[PDB]
C-alpha cells in the first residue's frame, strides 16, 4: 500500500539546478521522517539528508550542505530535493526513503552531460542453489543502546531500488522469505541465507541506523549458478 | 521538558511490555521516531507527580480507574479518534475512558480476576469460599495448600469483600455518590472477616504477595490462585495443567471483581501528541499490534472488535468475561485513589491482626469520606 513515486530521470548540465520530487501515498505523510540517498556507479550509497514533514526540520550530511535543500508540500504529500551547482560527479540515481530507510522510491537518475565505518564482507560471492550463504558486516562502533541493534540489511536486484530484508539486526521484515536470517549484536553482524535460490541474485547491503550519516556497507555482490 | 521527536511509554511491569516494544520497533522502523517502552515501579503514582511539573512519559498505560483523577488535574490530553476509529472498539470500553464527556484515553483490554486452579491437585474446583478451609486441610495432609493469592493489593481481596454487599461508591441516578461508601457495611465486614478467619485458621499466610503466590502456584505447591490473564503466560511455560473458572461464591452470592479497562493516556505536556495518536491508533490497536502484546502476556478480552472475535473462542477468555460480568466496571472518578489506599491499609491491618476487621473498615470509611 505504501508508494514513493519518483520520476524516472532528469537531464541536466553543470552549474544548473534540478528539483527532484517524491510523492508519498499509503501512510501518514506528516509523521514519518523522509531521507534522500545518492547511489553513484562506482560509489556505494551515501545519505544526503532528511526532512521531517510534520515540522520541516532538516538534517544535512556535510557533502550536501550547500548542495541540497529539502522541502515538503504538506498538502500534496510530496517531498522535494533541490540540487544546486551541478557537476559531472553529481550524476547518480537519487532515492527518497521513508522512516529508517524502510521503504524506498524507485529512484530518479540525473545525468549531467552536455564518522562510523561499516566493513562488509565478502565484496562478491558466487554460490549454487541450496547452499548456505553467510555475509558479515562489522561496525566501527557499537550500534546497541539496550536490546535494539540499529542495523538493517537490504537486497538490491539490478535496476531496482533497495528492499529491506531485516531490520534491528534480527527482525525479518514483513514479506521476506524465512531463508533470510539476520543475527549478531554490537559491532559484528551476520546475514545468512539458509538455502539460496536463483531469484536471490542481488547486491546485499548492511546499513547502520544509529546516527548520521546512517552509513551503508560496501555490499556483497551475490550471484547464483 | 518532555523531549520532542520521540515517544516514551510507561506500562506496568506485569503486562507485556516486551511485546509492546516490538510494536514500538515496527513503529520506529516505519517512521524514524524512537520509541522507548518502560515499566517504572509505582508508575500510577509517579505519573501525577512528574506530569504535574509537565514531565513523565508521552503515553501511560493503566486501568481506567486512575485516569479521571489524572484528567481532573488536567494531566491528560483529549484524544481525537474519528468515528471510523471508534467503531472498531466496543462502545462500553469507550465509556470507561470518558470523563466530563471527553475521551481521555484509548481503551486496550478489559481485565477481571478469575480463579485459576491446578487440575493435577484439584480436578474439581470449589464453587464456594466456604468449602475452602476443608479443602486446605485435606491438601495440607499431602504437603500442598488450597489457595495462595496477593493480599497486599486490595484489587485481589475486593471480589470477596463485595460478594456479600460491600461496595465502593453507590451508583444512583447516573453518578457515583461520593458520600455513600460501602466499605464498612455488613457485607464488607462479613467478606473481610472470612478472609481474616482463613488466616487465623492457618489456611493462608497474611504476608503473601504477588511473587509468593505466583511462585507457589507455578511450582505446584498450592492448588488455586486468583489472578488476571496477564499471569497465564508464566503458567503456560511452567508445566502446570491449569484451568480458569468462575470465582467461588460467598454466602450464595457471586464474587464481584472490580473490572478494569487497561488504557493508554496521552500526557497533556507532551509535544508528541500527534505521534502518540499514530502509534496507538494505527500500530497498537491492530490485530497484529495486540497480538504482539498478547504473545508476551495475555491482555484478557480486548477492546478491539476484530481481534476479540477470535479471542472469545478461548475458554479462559469466556471465564474472564463471566467473572467480569458478575463484578462491577471500575469508576474513574478522582476519589478512586483515596478509596484504594484506604481499603489497602484496611485489608493489610485486618489480615495481620494489626487492626480488627471492624475498625480497619471504619478507618477506611472515614478516609474516603
Ligand atoms: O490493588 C489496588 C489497585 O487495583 C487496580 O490495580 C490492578 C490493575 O487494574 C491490574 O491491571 C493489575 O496490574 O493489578 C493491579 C493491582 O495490583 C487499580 O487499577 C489500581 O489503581 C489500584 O491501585
Ligand atoms: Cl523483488
Amino acid at each position: 500500500q505504501v508508494q514513493l513515486q519518483q520520476p524516472g530521470s532528469e537531464l541536466v548540465r553543470p552549474g544548473a539546478s534540478v528539483k527532484l520530487s517524491c510523492k508519498a501515498s499509503g501512510y501518514t505523510f506528516t509523521n514519518s521522517w523522509m531521507h534522500w540517498v545518492k547511489q553513484r556507479p562506482g560509489q556505494g550509497l551515501e545519505w544526503i539528508g532528511n526532512i521531517f514533514p510534520g515540522n520541516g526540520n532538516t538534517n544535512y550530511d556535510e557533502n550536501f550542505k550547500s548542495k541540497a535543500t529539502l522541502t515538503v508540500d504538506t498538502s500534496s504529500n510530496t517531498a522535494y530535493m533541490q540540487l544546486s551547482s551541478l557537476t559531472s560527479e553529481d550524476s547518480a540515481v537519487y532515492y527518497c526513503t521513508r522512516g529508517l530507510f524502510a521503504y524506498w522510491g524507485q529512484g530518479t537518475l540525473v545525468t549531467v552531460s552536455a564518522d562510523i565505518v561499516m566493513t562488509q564482507s565478502p565484496s562478491s560471492l558466487a554460490m549454487s542453489v541450496g547452499q548456505k550463504v553467510t555475509m558479515s558486516c562489522k561496525s566501527s562502533q557499537s550500534l546497541l543502546i539496550n536490546q535494539k541493534n540499529y542495523l538493517a540489511w537490504y537486497q538490491q536486484k539490478p535496476g531496482q531500488s533497495p528492499k529491506l530484508l531485516v531490520y534491528f539486526a534480527s527482525t525479518r521484515e514483513s514479506g521476506v522469505p524465512d531463508r533470510f536470517i539476520g543475527s549478531g549484536s554490537g559491532t559484528d553482524f551476520t546475514l545468512t541465507i539458509s538455502s539460496v535460490q536463483a531469484e536471490d541474485l542481488a547486491d546485499y547491503f548492511c546499513q547502520q541506523h544509529f546516527t548520521a550519516p546512517y552509513t551503508f556497507g560496501g555490499g556483497t555482490k551475490l550471484e547464483i549458478k | 521538558k518532555i523531549e520532542e521527536g520521540k515517544l516514551v511509554i510507561w506500562i506496568n511491569g506485569d503486562k507485556g511490555y516486551n511485546g509492546l516494544a516490538e510494536v514500538g520497533k515496527k513503529f520506529e522502523k516505519d517512521t524514524g521516531i524512537k520509541v522507548t517502552v518502560e515499566h517504572p515501579d509505582k508508575l500510577e503514582e509517579k505519573f501525577p507527580q512528574v506530569a504535574a511539573t509537565g514531565d513523565g512519559p508521552d503515553i501511560i498505560f493503566w486501568a481506567h480507574d486512575r485516569f479521571g483523577g489524572y484528567a481532573q488535574s488536567g494531566l491528560l490530553a483529549e484524544i481525537t479518534p474519528d468515528k471510523a476509529f471508534q467503531d472498531k472498539l466496543y462502545p462500553f470500553t469507550w465509556d470507561a475512558v470518558r470523563y466530563n464527556g471527553k475521551l481521555i484515553a484509548y481503551p486496550i483490554a478489559v481485565e477481571a480476576l478469575s480463579l485459576i486452579y491446578n487440575k493435577d491437585l484439584l480436578p474439581n474446583p470449589p464453587k464456594t469460599w466456604e468449602e475452602i478451609p476443608a479443602l486446605d486441610k485435606e491438601l495440607k495432609a499431602k504437603g500442598k495448600s488450597a489457595l495462595m493469592f496477593n493480599l497486599q493489593e486490595p484489587y485481589f481481596t475486593w471480589p470477596l469483600i463485595a460478594a456479600d454487599g460491600g461496595y465502593a461508591f453507590k451508583y444512583e441516578n447516573g453518578k457515583y455518590d461520593i458520600k455513600d461508601v460501602g466499605v464498612d457495611n455488613a457485607g464488607a465486614k462479613a467478606g473481610l472477616t472470612f478472609l481474616v478467619d482463613l488466616i487465623k485458621n492457618k489456611h493462608m499466610n497474611a504476608d503473601t504477595d504477588y511473587s509468593i503466590a505466583e511462585a507457589a502456584f507455578n511450582k505446584g505447591e498450592t492448588a488455586m490462585t486468583i489472578n488476571g490473564p496477564w499471569a497465564w503466560s508464566n503458567i503456560d511455560t511452567s508445566k502446570v495443567n491449569y484451568g480458569v473458572t468462575v470465582l467461588p461464591t460467598f454466602k450464595g452470592q457471586p464474587s464481584k471483581p472490580f473490572v478494569g479497562v487497561l488504557s493508554a493516556g496521552i500526557n497533556a505536556a507532551s509535544p508528541n501528541k500527534e505521534l502518540a495518536k499514530e502509534f496507538l491508533e494505527n500500530y497498537l490497536l491492530t490485530d497484529e499490534g495486540l497480538e504482539a502484546v498478547n504473545k508476551d502476556k495475555p491482555l484478557g478480552a480486548v477492546a478491539l472488535k476484530s481481534y476479540e472475535e477470535e479471542l472469545v473462542k478461548d475458554p479462559r477468555i469466556a471465564a474472564t468475561m463471566e467473572n467480569a460480568q458478575k463484578g462491577e466496571i471500575m469508576p474513574n472518578i478522582p476519589q478512586m485513589s483515596a478509596f484504594w489506599y484506604a481499603v489497602r491499609t484496611a485489608v493489610i491491618n485486618a489480615a495481620s491482626g494489626r487492626q480488627t476487621v471492624d475498625e480497619a473498615l471504619k478507618d477506611a470509611q472515614t478516609r474516603i469520606t
